């Protein structure tokens, strides 16, 4: 009786959920009242950068906070100086068709994929002084939507099926495989543990898994629109997802709820990059009508915005000391705000 | 093929109902003072002195 | 594996060809990458119409009124002619029986879908297993759309 | 003659690029 | 602005260089995208 099981299910699917209704106390917009306020914020653009020619879809701070990485839509990886703007590296590439840059933590290698559905990791300090493609990593089926290094030997891919990989650079072969979803897995975003890790897909629903066991640990849902990208608090204990809905969340692990909504009227368009700044006061979502938002992470008014680009912004990124901001929107320049 | 998934859903969702959780308000608490601890250092809420801005110019 | 790309050259001119046909997940999340691209190249089977006819159809119509695709040109091969004719015989076209009319009333249902006629056009053709007419007319359909991008940007057209 | 295109006859107004 | 300036902007001017010509030069290929149903004779056209 395939319907028993399916009851089952149900049953403790309410058990979970009377649970987490019992679990609540208060809300944050309730405790966060009479509290300081940050204000308005007002921020000019610093720099430009334009050595692009077509879409640019991913980007990623360098360790020191000084270097980039930018992939576009061209056989070109290129390779920035923000301090000053110079061209460091120009890398020519394999495949046209690029959705995901990210740059090694010890500065020593960078990591590139797309619709290829394989994943290069090219080296940059090498005797001959010419970029060699240091490896090709095989094996997904649908395309990588996004990827991001732990050390100089291990990496972590986002894959289009229903699947996320933990791949030996040495040997090429896969290690550990989590299959736990239903449909694109679209971002993903390391702890800074790094025992954990969280990954967004377009079930509505986010999942927690930890590297070593390979298991799923809990499953949040709330969105009734596929989400687009994830990151993680400071602290370690919560991350915010954006959705087509037009409306971030931020979860927390061990109330295993959902805490704060931010929503207006005015915004209708999709969210494609959703950051959190040092100290965790402001949160950074790029949406598609031209325009960035600062959100007061604990109250529900909206901060000041960012608006001076020309098209839909796809990528933004927040430094590792906290000093600027880079935005990479579907026009070929590159904005560091500050 | 059915029977096998439904075992492995069933399974996955009874291991979920055995973690151990906290109060929200003792969460919204810690984020509140979290904030308010580290705001020291935090380059974008107040605007650092040009004498320490490396895109001064 | 992913997506499959060849090149070929024509008269002096560069042509790349991509296949994606073989992607095999949500064509909606990708779809926006290849914005730009000159010319769409659509196949309809004829001997694969008794419903293919109506997946077929309405993959069509969705092509047409995909956001990012308001002002690409669409060029259309019909293929498996040399056996639709002898299938008419066997299944007639309402599944005027002849080849004219049948061939007439397929395109002519295809080609009433796109509602921007101004904006875009539909090249149409009927290929068969052998002719080494196709690429001339991708070269001559190529062209022309090359000419009318050109003098649309500059307020000529 | 684009004045009497203009004006007297209005139904030959149009423009083609192939031909 | 010593000779490590110096010398960083002249690779900075060759790459910006190379990259110009190879976007000029690959602004002329003409693009083609294929789609279509499965088994509906794709493989002969491309052929």
């Amino acid at each position: 009786e395939l319907d028993q099981l399916r009851q089952e299910a149900e049953q403790l699917k309410n058990q979970i959920r009377d649970a987490r209704k019992a679990c609540a106390d208060a809300t944050l917009s309730q405790i966060t009242n009479n509290i300081d306020p940050v204000g308005r914020i007002q921020m000019r653009t610093r720099r430009t950068l334009r050595g692009h020619l077509a879409k640019i879809y991913a980007m990623h701070w360098g360790t020191d906070s000084r270097l980039l990485v930018s992939a576009s839509q061209d056989g070109k990886l290129i390779i920035w100086d923000s301090y000053t703007t110079n061209k460091v590296h120009a890398i020519p590439l394999r495949s046209s068709w690029v959705m995901t840059c990210a740059y090694a933590p010890s500065g020593n290698y960078v990591a590139c994929g797309g619709l290829d559905n394989i994943c290069s990791i090219y080296n940059l300090k090498t005797r001959e002084g010419n970029v060699r493609v240091s490896r090709e990593l095989a094996g997904h089926t649908g395309y990588l939507s996004c990827c991001r290094f732990l050390d100089d030997n291990q990496i972590v891919t986002s894959s289009g099926d229903t699947t996320c990989a933990l791949w030996d650079i040495e040997t090429g072969q896969q290690t550990t495989t989590f299959t736990g979803h239903t449909g694109d897995v679209m971002s993903l975003s390391l702890a800074p543990d790094t025992r954990l890790f969280v990954s967004g897909a377009c079930d509505a629903s986010a999942k927690l898994w930890d590297v070593r066991e390979g298991m799923c640990r809990q499953t949040f849902t709330g969105h009734e629109s596929d989400i687009n990208a994830i990151c993680f608090f400071p602290n370690g204990n919560a991350f915010a997802t954006g959705s087509d809905d037009a409306t971030c969340r931020l979860f927390d692990l061990r109330a295993d709820q959902e805490l704060m909504t931010y929503s207006h009227d005015n915004i209708i368009c999709g969210i494609t990059s959703v950051s959190f700044s040092k100290s965790g006061r402001l949160l950074l979502a790029g949406y598609d009508d031209f325009n960035c938002n600062v959100w007061d992470a604990l109250k529900a008014d909206r901060a000041g915005v960012l608006a001076g680009h020309d098209n839909r912004v796809s990528c933004l990124g927040v430094t590792d000391d906290g000093m600027a901001v880079a935005t990479g929107s579907w026009d070929s320049f590159l904005k560091i705000w500050n | 093929a059915s029977i096998a998934q439904a075992r492995k859903l069933v399974e996955q969702l009874k291991m979920e109902a055995n973690i151990d959780r906290i109060k929200v308000s003792k969460a919204a608490a810690d984020l509140m003072a979290y904030c308010e601890a580290h705001a020291k250092e935090d380059p974008l809420l107040t605007p650092v002195p040009a004498s320490e801005n490396p895109f001064r110019e | 594996t992913g997506i499959v790309e060849t090149h070929f050259t024509f008269k002096d001119l560069h042509f790349k060809m991509f296949d994606v046909g073989g992607q095999r997940s949500e064509r909606k999340k990708w779809i926006h990458c290849f914005e730009g691209v000159t010319a769409i190249i659509f196949c309809v089977a004829l001997s694969d119409y008794d419903n293919r006819m109506h997946e077929s159809m309405k993959l069509f119509d969705s092509i047409c009124n995909n956001k990012w695709f308001t002002d690409t040109s669409i060029i259309l091969f019909l293929n498996k002619k040399d056996l639709f004719e002898e299938k008419i015989k066997k299944s007639p076209l309402t599944i005027s029986n002849t080849y004219e009319e049948a061939a007439a009333y397929i395109q002519c249902q295809f080609e009433d879908l796109n509602k921007r006629k101004d904006t875009k056009e539909i090249y149409t053709h009927f290929t068969c297993a052998t002719d080494t007419k196709n690429v001339q007319f991708v070269f001559d359909a190529v062209t022309d759309v090359i000419i009318k991008n050109n003098l649309k940007d500059c307020g000529l057209f | 003659p684009k004045l009497h295109i203009i004006l007297f006859q209005p139904q030959k107004n149009v423009v083609s690029h192939r031909a | 602005l010593s000779a490590e300036d110096k010398a960083a902007v002249e690779r900075s001017k060759m790459i910006d260089r190379n990259l110009r010509e190879d976007g000029e030069k690959a602004a002329r290929e003409v693009k083609l995208l294929l789609l279509g149903a499965g088994e509906s004779g794709k493989s002969t056209i491309v052929k």
